């Protein structure tokens, strides 16, 4: 039928996996075991009898993450191949994960992923998840999307990769990773969505009410989104919305590909006992700086075409004025060569719950993928970090001990240059 | 599976170690007599890091144990977990220390050394995988300053891509208890500045100040400070043996903490720590572990951190807690103390967390930094030789060994240049 | 409203396991083996006052 | 249908409005939990299920005005957003709540009663409480008025504050706030209602039947004349007044727009038992100076355009045949240029008493608006309050230090001193 | 969540912090033990101004003891409620105090303040929100007025922001303690007036008189003084702690009673203050607090305000009241009594209700004003100052220590200022 093949890479990938398979199986019926007590199909394979197996790939360089899911509940679902695990980690080095460490395991890797594509006979995308800062997730991913660039040619390639935050940072060598893998994605990937820990976190606590959250609870806001993107394909709905059409529709150029994501409502049961949630309601929500999980100002820069699905009773004409009334948003800034604007989806499936979950019982609910010029204010951000460390060549021994050439440096530097003029030059006036 | 090697070379390296697996052995639940007896399935997750399995279900670490007299041997065969180890990894001389470096170093270190490597190479070789090597041993002493430098060259000479970490306790700036240690610990820093990866400085004296200060101990035996010490080994590869939200190994450390290749000496700390009976006025949280772990009395080296300025540093969290709170405290003593971290380095704070925290505590913590205030402890010892060696002095023992005079003037010359190299950063 | 009750119920039950703390105190104290009790060990008595050097 | 919406600034602001809301709850039927045992929408909006939520918000930079709330009975009535508290007072100084502190939490507020607005169907004004001495009723007053005006525009904005009484006095600093305050409100504000607590302290001894009032009595006094004021667009009624009719009827000029007010009658239970109370009777009452809730006597001065408002089982003939006997009275002054002089209104539902009340369940009452120039006595008095200490400066330094510069104090003092002789000239006649 | 933090010095502060924190305890109705057994939910409400929870129910108040010799300190802990206070914010020299100023200042201070700065900084940066501090000394010692001036430029300095509300206890006319006062006072007035925002000052002997003319109590003591002063301090931080119909904390009164910056040195007083046989015959109203406050016999200071004019004044109540007749009596006092008032300040007379009262009383109120009588406290010491310095004394005592002579007419030179700045503001 059409289906959608997941790679989990790193920590920061198989933790949100987790979480989204979690939230995939509860929600079409399926134990997990993998028994049940439609859309199975395009992301579970039905091995017979009455088990049904994922087409997920977990993968990292080091196995304590995933010898967890190996151990967990989830161990009957999954099938042993899938489950990659290396033997040291790339220890936040890029060159340790790319050059040295990360070819030892690749062709293997390789392998499972077109091994599980020859048992899906509609494939229309992919779906990789990434953390910036990390070596595995930087590093090894280029190396992914490198080879499966000739390896599958003109088939959509998505990302979901958490972007590093202003403020919040874990790791010190993290601004030089994130321009060598900003190279190797700019070039292979289809369109990559950004997301941030630091917004999440504001998120987190100011409308969902939470006073100290874990990893746990952003890894299953990040799932609704992903389960909202993907269910025009499961789901019957209104205005459906195929993986291609994200394509062409968000991205004006070549290079200027990478969106912002957000989500509406995302509400307490006590604040929702209070709210109507109708579709005017929700449709503001989204415009609004605080529920954009990038933490960066939209009216700062202008706007691209955005793309808006919704998911529950909601009725067409509502969605018409809805948008009509944004449009008649002056703080809301659209660039005049895009006064189309937008593209709808409509889908009849509510949103679901979880046990333990933190979200409200809602019957509608809309995403929303924004193309901004705003978020150039985050790249001339990372620039000026990289700029600091490397004017006193402050950790170009590990990388050059490790195989990574110093001449990447100033190249990487380069087409990040050659980005932060694309930005603004597309901005300027007509 | 990245197993470590653990050597004890001298009289201070050797208690410590013999403390340090008791640390070690509660913390996973293995009876002193080698078998498994403990309460969790995940105890038994990856022991292989730093135990051997031998038939029958008793446990054997991998441990080295190193003397020039059977002294120490003895006194830790007698200790409760005395049988622990294997016999056959006592390896000691039959001569006295000497307290000489050059004595230990090509006298009776040469002898010793063939056989030591041999001893080392079964358990290295014996392993699926190998990450680094992990010694523990004095810069004031003639055991463990001369003869652990030697075993230092030579295993980086074997295995050139492990993490060759160390932890030396220097000698104290206000009583010692050695005449010569000027002498000693100059000539051991040429090798450890160029052959180990990290090398983690402890001083006596601080020990003594957090017992009083926090612990209240009025007389701190041995015990408690290597005690305290064993905290700090058992918190570093803690990542390793169990699970949590955000992995960070040894060499996660070294490509964050260091910068250059030169700089990668640290000091340590521990949080918390328990005031007798004055704990029932304590409420421990997250931003509690924080308020211990940059306060500088907690700091296990006598270098004030104030009067120098910060590079890199990091902190580890074990136990169930927020991510946010973790995130959000680094932030916040970042930016309240601006004037002592570089300005060409932003984020100058790695944070890590660890599932499960040590027996006894809800939630414990670990600092390593690394800091430009090193240079009050050079500058120290390269004062007290200069003066001593003037005069000469006690050359007349080291000479008379096979050292060349010429081997004092470049042990200061590098040692020098190590400070000046901290000088300059400084900018 | 109903999952509004159950959430507070749980967070009084995270309370309760919060203010366990009070156990490993106990811990902290009564460890007498590592010397937050100073033990005065290896048998005193004058014909020797020792076993283990350190001790 | 059509909305109002009410909004609550400072320890003023705050407990009068849950004595207002305690008014409206009890006269339309609602529970204070909003469950039943209509005109709701120009108050309430319906929520998930049967319950209502006010359109209110309550502001303020202390919380303990506003925690009074969260603990009290009607806590479960609001919408946790609408009861918005700061971290530390303005200490009465009206540039700490405007410039310092007052900036600290304006955008956060201006989102909520720009998204209260959405569910604003047919808006048509707001109404916004103040006390003119307080730091935060002046200084974020003034920062919330100005704001407001470039966002909505042709909305008629009505305010309700209480001015300084000539003699009865809290704050020493009370007259800087007064007048700073004066300059923002005269050009922003459509219309603002004037009270004083000397004149309601002695209305409630000598009238309404009480040796020791606080300030919970002269709350519901208040409550009753906004009670009468909206009871146009709520209720049936035989003389219909829109807001907007209120600002063109009751104001000559653009800077001469403040009102007083009167209600008749007030009366005792005991003493009600006596008289049968005419609507001529209450017509006399309104006029006398001691029924005035603003302790400045009118026949000082002149009297422009009054309004009238009636309510309960008045007839149309006999209001024509009142107006007409007060026309007669030769104690009642009218600048020539106008004849007409009046607006009046009839409505046919009574007010209501309140458990624990302290008025009388009277069948018609009438409530009065007049705009006369015996209010410029009181800005006399409060601008030889000013000179005074401003002479000597006694207290420029506390203003300066939180980032007001000296020179605004000039300014007010000049544009108050037009509208001093601003109302001579209107005094005038030819 | 307006926290505040306590500091007490010398033997006058900790005898007076400490009966001050049971009137706090049994008010909020924390055992002794630091538990909450109390009755009331309100009192729950806002006890985090003052106190830390340790995890178990315990509450910690937020205080900090200061004294150069641990005498007074142990005398602390003996009493009733000292096992309530956090043990290591005990901090204390190990010298005699000396009874000297500038021994104190210059000394012992230095070494004692880097220490209990830190102690400062745990509870300063410990809470969400920080209002200001709270200082009580005395000014005729050597330990609070030494030390307590050069903590209180410190406090500037790092916290220009926060207010440093201090409690002063002034010399006394006729009989006093010390010989060598004026020396202590005058130099400690210089650090008072550019550091603190606000001053309040008691003196002894009105204590007494008060005790003797109203109290009638035969026998007073320490105790009895001591509780008079802390009902002051808890009234006035009431505001914060439980609601009102009309809120006045500390930037409110700062704010209307100081016109200019150097004049802000207050006097308090408290009623009702009712005579044990009296009770029978006084009726509690509204009228009768207003009588108490603005007689000359209840001021705790010894200057008589008929003898000057009023700037501002100040009351406080406690309990549920009318609103009217509160307002109605400050115009009643003021109009009254004119000729005591400024001319170019209308409205003198601020007010404020606070709802809950103190236990047993069912209306009580506090009483701050300010007031050109000062000019006599200060002229009274610069006498004795004068004649003790025109011939040298038992200046050499202080001239041994660092001070220079120079300082004494530096002291006595911004001394005058102020007398002379009161005098100007009269016409
Ligand atoms: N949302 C979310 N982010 C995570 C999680 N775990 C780690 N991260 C983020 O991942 C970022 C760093 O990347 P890494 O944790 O090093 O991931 P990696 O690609 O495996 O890098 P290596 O461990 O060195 O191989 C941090 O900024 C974290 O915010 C998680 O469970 N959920
Ligand atoms: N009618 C009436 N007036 C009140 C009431 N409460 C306070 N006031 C008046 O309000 C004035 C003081 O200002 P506040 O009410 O404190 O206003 P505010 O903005 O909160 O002042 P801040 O505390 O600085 O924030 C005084 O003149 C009081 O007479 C009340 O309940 N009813
Ligand atoms: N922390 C600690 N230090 C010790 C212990 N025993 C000795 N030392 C210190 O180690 C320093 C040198 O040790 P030394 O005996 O010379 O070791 P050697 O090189 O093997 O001879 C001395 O200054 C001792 O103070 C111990 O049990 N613990
Ligand atoms: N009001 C009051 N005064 C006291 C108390 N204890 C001592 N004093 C007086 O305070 C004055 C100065 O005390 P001192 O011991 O010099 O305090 P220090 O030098 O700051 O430590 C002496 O004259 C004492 O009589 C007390 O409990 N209450
Ligand atoms: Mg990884
Ligand atoms: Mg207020």
């Amino acid at each position: 039928m059409r289906e959608v093949i997941s790679i989990h890479v790193g920590q920061a990938g198989v933790q949100i996996g987790n979480g989204c398979w979690e939230l995939y199986c509860l929600e079409h019926g399926i134990q997990p075991d993998g028994q049940l007590p439609d859309a199975f199909n395009t992301f579970f394979s039905e091995t017979g009898a009455g088990k049904h197996v994922p087409r997920a790939v977990f993968v990292d360089l080091e196995p304590t993450v995933v010898d967890e899911v190996r151990t967990g509940t989830y161990r009957q679902l999954f099938h042993p191949e899938q489950l990659i695990s290396g033997k040291e980690d790339a220890a936040n080095n890029y060159a340790r994960g790319h050059y040295t460490v990360g070819k030892e395991i690749i062709d293997l890797t390789l392998d499972r992923i077109r091994k599980l594509a020859d048992q899906c006979t509609g494939l229309q995308g992919f779906l990789i998840f990434h953390s910036f800062g990390g070596g595995t997730g930087a590093g090894f991913g280029s190396l992914l999307l490198e080879r499966l660039s000739v390896d599958y040619g003109k088939k959509s390639k998505l990302e979901f990769t958490v972007y590093p935050s202003p403020q919040v940072s874990t790791a010190i060598v993290e601004p030089y990773n994130s321009i060598l893998a900003t190279h190797s994605m700019i070039d292979h990937s289809d369109c990559a969505f950004m997301v941030d820990n630091e917004a999440l976190y504001d998120l987190c606590r100011r409308a969902l009410d939470i006073e100290r959250p874990t990893y746990t609870n952003l890894n299953r806001l990040i799932g609704q989104v992903v389960s909202s993107l993907t269910a025009s394909l499961r789901f019957d709905g209104a205005l459906n919305v195929d993986f291609t059409e994200f394509q062409t529709n968000l991205v004006p150029y070549a290079r200027i590909h990478f969106p912002i994501c957000s989500y509406a409502p995302v509400i307490s049961a006590e604040k929702a006992y209070h709210e109507q949630l109708s579709v005017a309601e929700i449709t503001n929500s989204l415009f609004e700086p605080a529920n954009m999980m990038v933490k960066c100002d939209p009216r700062h820069g202008k706007y691209m075409a955005c793309t808006l699905l919704y998911r529950g009773d909601v009725v067409p004409k509502d969605v018409s004025a809805a948008v009509a009334t944004i449009k008649t948003k002056r703080t809301i800034q659209f660039v005049d060569w895009c006064p189309t604007g937008f593209k709808m989806g409509i889908n009849y499936q509510p949103p679901t719950v979880v046990p333990g979950g933190d979200l409200a019982k809602v019957q509608r609910a809309v995403c929303m993928l924004a193309n901004t010029t705003a978020i150039a204010e985050a790249w001339s951000r990372l620039d000026h970090k990289f700029d600091l460390m490397y004017a006193k060549r402050a950790f170009v021994h590990w990388y050059v001990g490790e195989g990574m050439e110093e001449a990447e440096f100033p190249e990487a530097r380069e087409d990040l240059a050659l980005l932060e003029k694309d930005y603004d030059e597309v901005a300027a006036e007509s | 599976v990245r197993e470590i090697v653990h050597i004890q070379a001298g009289q201070c390296g050797n208690q410590i170690g013999a403390k340090f697996w008791e640390v070690i052995s509660d913390e996973h639940g293995i009876d002193p007599t080698g078998s498994y007896h403990g309460d969790s399935d995940l105890q038994l997750e990856r022991i292989n890091v730093y135990y051997n399995e031998a038939t029958g279900g008793k446990y054997v670490p991998r441990a080295i144990l190193v003397d020039l007299e059977p002294g120490t041997m003895d006194s830790v065969r007698a200790g409760q977990f005395g049988q622990l180890f294997r016999p056959d990894n006592f390896v000691f001389g039959q001569s006295g220390a000497g307290n000489n470096w050059a004595k230990g170093y090509y006298t009776e270190g040469q002898e010793l050394c063939e056989s030591i490597l041999d001893v080392i190479r079964k358990e290295a070789e014996s392993c699926d995988c190998l990450q680094g090597f992990q010694l523990v041993h004095s810069l004031g002493g003639g055991t463990g300053a001369g003869l652990g430098t030697l075993l230092l060259n030579k295993l980086r000479e074997e295995y050139p891509d492990r993490i060759l970490s160390t932890y030396s306790i220097v000698p104290s700036p206000k009583v010692s208890d050695t005449v010569v240690e000027p002498y000693n610990c100059t000539l051991s820093v040429h090798q450890l500045v160029e052959s180990a990866d990290e090398v983690f400085c402890i001083d006596n004296e601080a020990l003594y100040d957090i017992c009083f200060r926090t612990l209240k101990l009025t007389t701190p035996t041995y015990g408690d400070l290597n005690h305290l010490v064993s905290m700090v080994m058992s918190g570093t590869t803690c990542a390793l043996r169990f699970p949590g939200q955000l992995n960070s190994d040894l060499r996660k450390l070294a490509v964050n903490l260091v910068p250059f290749p030169r700089l990668h000496f640290f000091i340590v700390g521990f949080a918390p720590l328990t005031s007798r009976g004055s704990q029932q006025y304590r409420a421990l949280t997250v931003p509690e572990l924080t308020s211990q772990l940059f306060d500088n009395k907690n700091m296990m080296a006598a270098c004030d951190p104030r009067r120098g300025v910060y590079l890199t540093a990091s902190a580890h969290f074990r136990g169930r807690m927020s991510s946010k709170e973790v995130d959000e405290q680094m932030l916040n003593i970042q930016a309240r103390n601006t004037s002592y971290f570089v300005e060409w380095i932003p984020s100058n704070v790695k944070s890590a967390i660890c599932d499960i925290p040590p027996r006894g505590l809800k939630m414990a913590a670990t600092f390593i930094g690394n800091t430009t205030a090193f240079r009050e402890l050079f500058t120290r010892v390269d004062s007290q030789f200069q003066k001593m060696y003037a005069r000469r002095a006690f050359i007349h023992w080291y000479v008379n060994e096979g050292l060349e005079t010429v081997e004092f003037d470049e042990a200061r010359s590098n040692m020098t240049d190590l400070i000046q190299e901290y000088e300059m950063y400084e900018t | 409203l109903r999952l509004a009750a159950e959430k507070r119920a749980r967070e009084e039950e995270d309370r309760r396991l919060d203010l366990e703390l009070n156990q490993y105190e106990i811990n902290s104290t009564i460890d007498r083996l590592n010397q937050s009790q100073a033990n005065d060990e290896a048998a005193a008595a004058n014909g020797g006052s020792f076993v283990e050097g350190k001790r």
